[PDB]
C-alpha cells in the first residue's frame, strides 16, 4: 500500500530648480 | 420601468377580492365577507402564495427588456464616480535627498469627514519645495465636489512635509445614475450610427472627452461666429471640459482627431472652446421651521448645484426663473417668497447659443414664524472668469 | 480659438471611442437554458393516454416540481397539447449530475471552481438551499433595514 | 441591469412559507403542517399550479424579446429550416397542352429517407421539353441538404414524364440556432452603417466590384474634374475595375445602384472611371552569383508585380524610385547599380489625385561577378 | 538547412487532397469535397495523425546531416556567451601588506539588476591602492553588454576597498550564434589544412585570436605594401582585434607563433594591423508615423551598427550607397529620400586592400505625414573631443 498525507490550508483573500549650489568657474575650451 | 402591469398583486386587495368572488361564485350561499374575519386564515394563505407569484409573473415583459438591453448590447452597470483633485505638498526645507510621498496618501477637510488619496507616488526631486499629484475622493457621491484649498488636514506625518493642499476644486462627484439616464445612455448606443443631426455629434464629443464635461453642435456657422451668414457643410463644436471650464486645446485637438473620420467627406469641422454665463441668486424665503437655517441653506444648495449641472443643463437655452423656483422649493420645508438671478426677477437669455449657465453666488435670507432673520451668503466658484 | 479638421480616413483615435455594442451572452432569461443536457443522459420514452409531466417528474426523478426540468429538457410550453405518442426524452436522477459543468474562474481575490448549467436543475440540486453555505445565507441579511421612500 | 429571475427558486419552500403565514395570521393557532392537514392540499395545488404558471411566464418573456427582435429588429429567430432545391422535369414528348405537375409531387433519393415535395404548380407549356420549379425538404435538418442529381427518385410516375432531377445542390437546411448565434445576428443589424468617409466610400465601392478592384473617393471634385473650382456636396468616386483597367460604364452603373440608396441628403455622388498611368523599366544590377540569371529575374519580376499590385497602391501618390529600389532589391541575391523608371531617375508624380500607377515593361540587365551579362525585355501588359 | 520536403505535410491541404482524391478513387461516387463539410470530422481525424506523422518524417535528411556534423566533426553547441569586461578597483589608502579581491566578487550597477562577477582573486600589492581584473556576467545574453563607466556597485562592503567601476565596455554577450555561422564554421574545418590560398583569413578573424576580430591575406606584398612591387613567397597579414580596433602587437605576435609551424617552409609571413576608414552619414527621410522619431533613430542605429559589424564587413571593398540604404529602409516605417556619405552620394572606395570601414556619425532628418522635422546628430564612435 501506498499511502498519502496532505497538509493544505486556505490564505486569506484579498520646482524650477535647487535653490543654492557652490560657485563655479566655467573655461570655455 | 413604466410597465404595464398584467395582473392585481396585492396581499390585502387579493384577500378581499377572493371573498368577494367566493360569495359571487354562489349565490349569496357564502355571506363571511369580513376580510378580517374568521375566513382570513384561508384566503390569507392563498394570497401570500397568490402574490409571490403574481408579483414574478408581472417581471416578464421587464426582464425581457433588460436581456434586450444587457445581451445583444452589452451596456456597463453604472454605480457612480468619484470626485478627483490635483493636491500640492510643500517641504519644510530643501533637502540634499529626493523626497517620496507613497501612494495612498490620505488627506482631508477640516471637518475630517471628506477624505482623499494619493493616486500614485510623488517624487519630489532634491531642491525642489513643492510637488503635485492627483488624488481621488474616498467614495463615490456629490458631497466631495469640494472647493480650492478645501483639503489641507492629513493624518499620517512625513519628515519634512509642511504642508498639502487641493489646488484644483474636486469635480465630477456623482452617486449614480437615474434609470432615464441609463434608459438615454442605451439608447445613444442605438442611434449614433453616422453622427449626422445637432445631437448625434454632441453624444459622439462628450463621449472620448470625459464623463461631466458637455458640447454643441451648430450646423453652418462659420469662424466669424455669426448666425445671419450660413456656410454649408460646417459644423460647429463648442466643448465644456470634464472639469466644466471652456475645453482646453489639448481637449480640442483630442475631440477633432476623435471626430475626424467620422465626418462626411468634404464638409469642414470647427470647434471651439464653450463660453459660462454666472448667475447670482438671492433668496428671501419663509421657514416652515421643520429644518435648522443651517439644514435648509445646505439642502437649497445642494438642489441648485444639481440644477446647474450642466448634464443637466442645455447650452443656449434661457434658464427660466420659475424653474429654479420650483428646483428650490423641491427641497420642502420653506416657502419662497423672493428670488433674484443677476439682480432681476425675469428670466435670463444667453447671450448667445454655446454658452452655458454657470450659478456662482447666492444669498440666503431665511424668515421664520418667530421672526429670526437667517441671513447668509456662499461663493460657490474660484473666480468670474473660472 | 476655433480649430479646423476634415474628414480624415482611419486615426487611432477611432480607436479610442470604438465599440459601443458588446454582444454579451451573460446571465440573462434569454440565457437560463443555454447549457444542454447530453442525448447519453437522457431516456427516450413515448406519451400515452393518463400522462402527465407530474407522473413523469415523479417516477423517473423522484419529484414533482422537477417537471420544469423535463419540458426544459424537451422546449415543450407544458400547456401545450402533447399528442399520443409524441416521443419526449426524461432525464435520468443519477446522471443528472454530469449534465452540470465545472468551470475555474478568476478573481482578485483567488480562483473559485463554478458550476454552471440550465437553471432549472441549479435550482433542483440547490432546492433547500443545502449546496450553499451557512456564510452566504448570513450575508443576504447583513443588509436587512431595508430603505425605502416615503411617498 | 440584471434580469429578475421569473421562476420561484424552490416551491416546497413556497408550500412551507405558506403555511407558517397560516400560523402567523392565526395567531399561534394553525400548526397543522402535515399533508392530513387542512390548508396542506390547498396550498401544495395553489403551488403547483404556480410553477405551471411562472414557467409560462417565463417562456412568454422569452417569446417576448424573440417576437421584439422578429418584428422591430428584423431579425427571426431560426428554430429550423428545411432545405430547398431546384427541381427540373423533363419529358419524354412535346405536348400540344399544358403539362401539369401538381403541387407536393414527392420526390426522393436512392434510400427513400429524404424526401422533397414541390412547393407549387409546375405548367409545362405546350411545345417545351423541360421545367423547373423548387422543391422543399419534408422535414428541417442539415441531412437534407445534398449535392446536385442526388434526388430523383419518385413514386407516381406520370405520363410522358421521363426524368425528375435536382439541378442545385439542396441547401439553407438547419436543425435550430443557439441563442449566442441570435444575440450575434441581432447585434449585426445595429451595427449596420452608412458610409460617411472616403475610405468607408471606398470598401463599398470595393466590395461591390469583388476581390482586385480600386477605388478613390474624393470629395468637392466637380464633373469637371478641375481642383481649383470646389463643388459643395459632391463625392467623386473613381473606379479600376476587377481586371486592373478602368471600370467600364457598365461596371459604373453597377456601383450607382448600390451606392445612390446609401448616400444622406444634401450630397451629389459623380463615379467616373479611373486613369492608368504606365510605368517602364530599366534595371542594372549586379547578382552575387548566389542564385541563376533566370531565377533571379523571376524572382525579381514576381516582386515587382507584387510592388504595382493595384491593392499594394495609392492612386494619387508618386511611385518612389526608392521604394521600387527597395522592393527589387528585397530578393536577396542581387544588388541594384541603376534603375530607370520611364527614363529618367526620379520619382514620378502623378498626373492627378485619381491616377494610379501600372507597370507595363521592365528591362533586365544582369550581371555576375564574371562580367556574363543577361539581358531580358518583358512586357506585363494584359 | 535546404533539405527539400519528401511529403506535403499540412494539416488543411491534407484535408483537402483526401477529399479530392477521394471523390478521384470512387469514379464520382463520393462527391462529398467540402473542406469544412460533415466529412471533415472524418478526414481531420485522420489528417492529424497523418500531418504529425509526415512532419517528422521530413526530417530524415536534415537529422542525417547533424548527425554526420555533430559526431564525425564533434562541433561543439552554443548555449551562449556570457559577456565579459575588465573592472578596476580603487582602495580607500595605501596599505601595508598585499590586499585581496576574492574571486566571485559581486558587483552591479545603479539599479543592481545587472550583475558581474569577478573572474579570479585580484592582488594589489602593498602601497598601491588602485588596480585591475575581468569579469563576467551572472548570465548569458545580450542584455548585459553595457557601456564603460556603468557598473559602480558592489553588495558585499569590504575593509579598506573604496570604488570599482569598468574601464570596458562590456562586449561579446550572447544567446546563441546563428545557424549559418555554425554552417560556416563546420566548412571551415573540412578544408582548413595546409592553410593556403586565403585560408589565413579564416585561421585569425574567428580563431586564435578570437571572435569578433578580422583578419586580412594578402599574397606576395612586402614590407613596403606595394602591389606594384610584388615580391613572391610572401603573405601580409593585416589585423584587428577582438574588440574592434587594429591590433596589438601582443596579439600580433601570438598570431604569428600560432601561424609559425602552419606556413610552408622557406616562405615569409608579414603581419601588420589593420586600417580604419570613418564614414560620416547624412539621412534625409519620409516617415509613415507607424514608429515614434526616436524609436526610428535607434533602430537606424543598430541597422547601422549591425551593417557596420567587422564581421559583416570584408576589408578593402567599397562601400557601397545602395546597399547602405537597403540597410537602413530595413528597419521599415520610413522612406529614405536622401543619403550622403562622407558628403557625397557616391560610392565610398577604400584607401588600400586592408582598410575596414567604421561608421561614426550619423545626422537624421526625418519629416512625417503632419510636417514635422525631426533632427539629431549623432556621434556613435568614441571621441573624447568631439
Amino acid at each position: 500500500i501506498f499511502t498519502s498525507q496532505v497538509s493544505a490550508y486556505i490564505p486569506v483573500a484579498p520646482s524650477q530648480g535647487v535653490g543654492k549650489l557652490p560657485v563655479y568657474e566655467i573655461l570655455s575650451y | 420601468l413604466n410597465a404595464p402591469q398584467l395582473v392585481v398583486d396585492d396581499y390585502e386587495q387579493l384577500i378581499i377580492d377572493s371573498l368577494v368572488h367566493t360569495n359571487v361564485v354562489s349565490n349569496g350561499e357564502f355571506t363571511d365577507l369580513d376580510a378580517s374575519g374568521f375566513m382570513r386564515p384561508f384566503a390569507g394563505t392563498m394570497a401570500y402564495a397568490g402574490s409571490e407569484l403574481l408579483y414574478k409573473a408581472n417581471l416578464a415583459s421587464i426582464a425581457a427588456a433588460k436581456s434586450f438591453f444587457k445581451n445583444v448590447l452589452g451596456v456597463p452597470e453604472d454605480t457612480g464616480t468619484k470626485a478627483t483633485t490635483t493636491l500640492q505638498f510643500g517641504l519644510s526645507a530643501s533637502l540634499s535627498t529626493d523626497f517620496i510621498v507613497p501612494i495612498n496618501f490620505q488627506v482631508s477637510d477640516l471637518s475630517g469627514t471628506l477624505r482623499f488619496y494619493t493616486i500614485g507616488n510623488l517624487v519630489i526631486p532634491a531642491g525642489a519645495t513643492f510637488g503635485t499629484i492627483e488624488a481621488i475622493a474616498e467614495d463615490i457621491g456629490e458631497k466631495y465636489n469640494v472647493s480650492a484649498n478645501f483639503i489641507d488636514q492629513y493624518s499620517t506625518p512625513l519628515t519634512y512635509l509642511q504642508y498639502v493642499t487641493n489646488i484644483r476644486p474636486a469635480t465630477n462627484g456623482r452617486s449614480g445614475e437615474t434609470i432615464d439616464n441609463l434608459i438615454e445612455r442605451c439608447a445613444q448606443i442605438i442611434r449614433i450610427r453616422n453622427p449626422v443631426s445637432a445631437l448625434d455629434f454632441e453624444q459622439l464629443a462628450e463621449l472620448t472627452m470625459g464623463e461631466g464635461s458637455r458640447c454643441k453642435a451648430i450646423g453652418l456657422l462659420g469662424i466669424n461666429k455669426i448666425v445671419t451668414d450660413p456656410q454649408p457643410g460646417v459644423v460647429h463644436l463648442f466643448l465644456l471640459d470634464v472639469n466644466g471650464n471652456p475645453a482646453d486645446p489639448v481637449t480640442i485637438s483630442t475631440v477633432g482627431a476623435t471626430l475626424q473620420p467620422r465626418i462626411m467627406l468634404g464638409t469642414r469641422l470647427l470647434i471651439s472652446p464653450m463660453e459660462v454665463l454666472n448667475i447670482e441668486l438671492e433668496l428671501i424665503a419663509l421657514s416652515d421651521s421643520s429644518k435648522t437655517f443651517q439644514q435648509l441653506a445646505d439642502d437649497i444648495l445642494e438642489a441648485l448645484k444639481v440644477f446647474f449641472n450642466p448634464a443637466n443643463l442645455t447650452p443656449g437655452e434661457p434658464v427660466l426663473i420659475e424653474e429654479v423656483k420650483f428646483a428650490i422649493r423641491s427641497v420642502g420645508g420653506l416657502s419662497i417668497s423672493y428670488l433674484q438671478m443677476n439682480d432681476n426677477a425675469i428670466n435670463i437669455p444667453m447671450p448667445n447659443q454655446w454658452t452655458i449657465p454657470r450659478f456662482s453666488y447666492i444669498g440666503f435670507e431665511l424668515t421664520d414664524s418667530e421672526g429670526t432673520v437667517y441671513r447668509d451668503n456662499v461663493v460657490t466658484v474660484t473666480n468670474p472668469e473660472e | 480659438t476655433t480649430q479646423e479638421f476634415l474628414s480624415k480616413n482611419k486615426t487611432i483615435e477611432s480607436e479610442l471611442l470604438d465599440l459601443l455594442i458588446k454582444p454579451n451572452t451573460d446571465d440573462s432569461i434569454l440565457t437560463r437554458n443555454k447549457q444542454a443536457i447530453a442525448d447519453r443522459d437522457l431516456f427516450d420514452i413515448e406519451w400515452e393516454p393518463g400522462q402527465s409531466l407530474n407522473k413523469l417528474a415523479t417516477e423517473y426523478l423522484g419529484d414533482s416540481f422537477a417537471w420544469q426540468i423535463i419540458a426544459d429538457a424537451n422546449g415543450i410550453d407544458p400547456t401545450k397539447e402533447i399528442d399520443i405518442g409524441a416521443g419526449l426524452k426524461v432525464p435520468d436522477q443519477k446522471a443528472l449530475e454530469n449534465s452540470i459543468k465545472k468551470f475555474i474562474v478568476n478573481s482578485p481575490t483567488g480562483k473559485q471552481l463554478i458550476s454552471d448549467a440550465k437553471q432549472s436543475i441549479l435550482n433542483l440540486i440547490g432546492v433547500g438551499d443545502s449546496n450553499t453555505e451557512f456564510s452566504k445565507t448570513l450575508k443576504d441579511c447583513i443588509g436587512k433595514v431595508v430603505n425605502f421612500s416615503f411617498d
